[PDB]
């Protein structure tokens, strides 16, 4: 895997925030959430809340039945990655007590001025066998590609922000393995 | 456990004036004050919050300082539109209540020394009652001399110079002397 | 805007008991814990009550423990003060006020006035201050007497409080009216 | 082990300090602990205050005859990990001359501006057996598990700041080992 | 779903006037708030944009703050030539349209057929001078 | 640099109909969502309609659903406003306004004048210039006075032109 | 080991007044000046504190500069409120104990 | 607030004796430093004395060297200055003065006058 498009971030001159007088514009940093999940079933959710009062919009699928308990952990609050334009980033996370079908690696870094650190490369593999030498298993003959790239905040002229993403390529090999229904 | 703030303040137009608020670590040391301004027969309203924020609505010339269990509200740049009641607010852990200070009445000056003018009227018919109506005092307060005094508190006038009246009971020579920066204008009524 | 509307507030005897209320309209009330402050006449302000947005922590200052209740109708967008075994102290403008994370309190309503007082409702009586001239408005209870001359526009002067706990106040440049007692005499100077 | 919820971290618009004029909110950053120990008892702790003269509240166990040692090392503040919402982590740390039978591994970076920094992924093993190939061995039949995550602070519109803390998901193996006496 | 700024303001050459502009979630708490300048018989201008910039043309003076879903207009340093309609605007979420203010009219103090009258008044309603027909 | 011009405005009756014509130069036009707003007289603005760059999205004030249609002509660098079913409320100057992104709406145009009116074109009498209607006529001149009969006059002191009536006599 | 401060000192109603304070290594050089404001008749009150901070409730117009062993105090938009002694005070680290200055009495 | 108020000052002939009192309110005493300081009629300020928090350093300006002793009493909030072989140049106001860490001396009492004379 790796982030399609990194170069379009160093443009510095479509109305951004010229960071001084005669400056270029601020380029786009801050915090940032790259994450990508192998699964032969959709990732599993834990709903986690930053606030709990937080009403998420009409259109998004949220954790329901909100308790203050939900700003720390709270069970309630489970779901499946299978929906597009669907899931908020910052009320989901991938639920550890699940996810036996699927490998994810996500980081989080926060902090306004963070600077984007994406490394490009046809030649790093990363393998999907657990402990025991078995990757995810594709039930219905599915593969299930979920991926977060946030790369930071684009600074417009007058100062207000606006989250930038980008596209992520996948390349999963794939082998037939023998199974007991 | 209580809030301790100046019963009074003034300045010149212009001028930086300072209202403290001085509580301890049940309260100010670890909650924050907000400051409410109080003009004559209007509710409180947000001045400050948090200590040291202005919400919209607030000139830059409003500022606060805290150090430690002690707060501070500067108005600097003071005009006349500035005169009313400073209240000082903050949750106090010990009590689990909000406590307040006494208020600060910040007066203006530039409003120059006016006459207390003096009508003593007699009575008219039974049971007897006086009456001594003073007005238009643009230094404010005043006093009262003649058992059956009855005097009011100085209430401002629509041009803004304030009037009072005070009232004697008697039974069936007699005069009203009120002073006014140290200076006495006495009118007087007989039979 | 965000506004705060109390009522309720009146006159009423010690021993006396009163309902009050305030009305939120502007935002989700049923988010915020809100408060009652009250301003006794002339003196500075004092909290009186708090209640969490779910009713889950009221709390009181002490000069009310156990007289007063705070309540709420999140589905009436509503705060309430039940007050029982009113005292002379708790003469005062009652205001309700909204506490809001960081802001603290913020928000405040136009306040409802509470007055408790032994005094009965006794109706005036005017005599002529003659000659420049005025009328006088002696021992009368409660408070608001309004005096008139026919469009004449010339100086009426606030109440006094006679230790009586009756009024009386003067008119000098007559049609006094004082609706507690049904009084509306004219009299002639 | 993973911290729970790192997304969450993201919700820079509920009433958080603008970073500038039209700014997002400045977003949870700041001094962090993170700590997680895997013991067969409690966690034991050594006392080491910032200023012996901190009167620590009611309600918390702390270093008890604090002397100015305590401020740098005073072998009486030993204690045990034993009770919860219990042991400040500012006046506590893992007691590295005695903590045989627990593995402990923890982290602090201060400083105001510090970016969190939170992976997640469920491909991530750490082997608790010592240099002689034995793990914590569970005294009472009971496992230990402590943990800090003291992600950054918050910081409200006002610019008053609050720690704000994330839960940690574990997953221990066990198996069974002969013992005498 | 409305956008409420004082009908009327006023101020002393020199002083600094303040004009808010306050509405609801639906617009100025997720959009950001444009001034417009407009005098009599002309154009509005752009005077603030985003809340708080100002384009190239407008002093240093004029200045603006956000406070959540109130935002307002401070004009310091007043001058006679800041006589005019101050209109404050911003999309709303819920009406999917631009929602304005009512306006505000800056009337500035200073020292003074009918054509060159300072004072402000005097059947044509007094301009910036008036006219009688009978 | 950036101009915005106006055009179609001027006198129809009750229930009729009239279409508004803005003409940008100065830059690619093409490129930016256009808004048409009024100003009824005496009163403060009031946005009619918004059309994104290539007229996917059209948005409409409730003032005007279903009588006032916008559209664009990015070959002829034009924006429209066809206004059908007219009544006595929508009578105002109807300025021309673009948006930029971050900038918000920042351009407008000079504004054109719809007046929706019974009334019936009266031509002045010339200088002094004696009941005429409506009001957009050209010469230190004064501001007119709407007088109770409904017709304007209008004085000049240091070439009269009235467009809806035709009427140019020096 | 004395802190040496002008005996008097005066200015024009808004002018800026300028009280300096010279020291040695032993005082000045080690360790922080604080001055303390006297009017006739009360005790001494912080003014200024670590050579450069105010506590809360000096105004802005206070303020004070270092440089190496000796420190100034700047009053500026001088008032007539602001009429009373000056005291400039250090810990001296070879006498083990406070030094003062004269004082400073400030004339408008 | 903090309040400091001294106490135990008078009238006394030269080679007398005279013990002041300081009553602390307002703060935990026994935490911090504590200082005398005094002013001679129409002369600047002069240190007289310091005792640490637990009494554990007291130091002397010169010019009472032998002849003054500084003690403090924790459980009374009571700062203490015992004056010895007093002499006419002692004639002073004597003010109490607390030192804390940053802030150096901070919060001073109201002052109390010693008079020695014949």
């Amino acid at each position: 895997t790796e982030v399609i498009g990194v170069t379009s971030l160093m443009n510095v001159h479509s109305n951004g925030q010229a960071t001084h007088d005669n400056g270029a514009g601020k380029p786009v940093q801050g915090t940032s959430f790259h994450f990508f999940s192998v699964g032969g079933e959709a990732l599993e959710l834990q709903g986690v809340l930053f606030n709990y009062r937080t009403k998420y919009p009409d259109g998004t699928i949220f954790p329901k039945n909100a308790t203050v308990q939900s700003q720390v952990m709270n069970t309630e609050h489970k779901a499946y990655l299978d929906k597009n334009k669907a899931y908020p980033v910052e009320c989901w996370v991938p639920d550890p007590t699940r996810n036996e079908n699927t490998r994810y690696f996500g980081t989080l870094t926060g902090g306004e001025n963070v600077p984007p650190v994406l490394h490009i490369t046809n030649t790093a593999t990363t393998v999907l066998l657990d402990e025991f030498g078995v990757g995810p298993l594709c039930k219905g003959d599915n593969l299930y590609l979920s991926a977060v790239d946030v790369c930071g905040m684009f600074t417009n002229r007058s100062g207000s922000q606006q989250w930038r993403g980008l596209s992520r390529y996948f390349k999963v090999q794939l082998r037939k393995r023998r199974v007991k229904n | 456990s209580v809030l301790t703030q100046p019963p009074s303040a003034s300045g010149t137009p212009g001028q930086r004036v300072t209202i403290s608020c001085s509580g301890g670590s049940s309260n100010i040391g670890s909650n924050p004050v907000n400051w409410f301004q109080q003009f004559p027969g209007t509710a409180p309203k947000l001045l400050i919050y948090a200590n040291t924020q202005r919400p919209s609505g607030v000139p830059d010339r409003f500022s606060g300082s805290k150090s430690g269990t002690s707060v501070s509200l500067a108005i600097s740049g003071l005009q006349s539109e500035d005169e009313g009641d400073y209240h000082c607010a903050a949750w106090d852990d010990s009590l689990k209540g909000w406590v307040f200070g006494g208020g600060t009445k910040l007066t203006v000056l530039g409003a120059p020394k006016a006459n207390p003018t003096v009508t003593l009227f007699p009575p008219s018919s039974n049971k007897a009652t006086l009456v001594c109506l003073i007005s238009d005092f643009y230094p404010g307060a005043v006093t009262v001399a003649w058992a059956g005094v009855e005097t009011t508190k100085p209430s401002k006038q629509s041009n803004n110079k304030t009037a009072a009246s005070s009232y004697l009971s008697l039974t069936p020579s007699y005069s009203c002397q009120v002073t006014h920066e140290g200076t006495t204008v006495e009118k007087t009524v007989a039979p | 805007e965000v506004q705060l509307v109390e009522s309720g507030g009146g006159l009423v005897k010690p021993g006396g008991s009163l309902r009050l209320s305030c009305a939120a309209s502007g935002f989700t009330f049923s988010s915020y814990t809100m408060n009652w402050v009250r301003q006794a006449p002339g003196k500075g302000l004092q909290w009186v009550s708090s209640i969490s947005s779910s009713s889950t922590y009221m709390y009181y200052g002490d000069s009310v423990k156990g007289r007063f209740t705070i309540s709420r109708d999140n589905a009436r967008n509503s705060l309430y003060l039940q007050m029982n075994s009113l005292r002379v102290e708790d003469t005062a403008v009652y205001y309700c006020a909204r506490y809001a994370h960081d802001w603290n309190v913020d928000y405040w309503g136009q306040g409802t006035l509470v007055t408790v007082s032994s005094a009965s409702t006794k109706g005036p009586s005017v005599f002529p201050l003659a000659p420049a001239l005025g009328c006088l408005v002696k021992d009368y209870f409660p408070e608001p007497v309004t005096v008139s001359w026919n469009s004449g526009a010339v100086h009426t002067f606030p109440a006094v409080l006679q230790s009586s706990g009756l009024y009386s106040l003067s008119s000098v440049v007559c049609n006094v009216n004082h609706k507690p007692s049904n009084t509306k005499v004219d009299k002639k100077v």
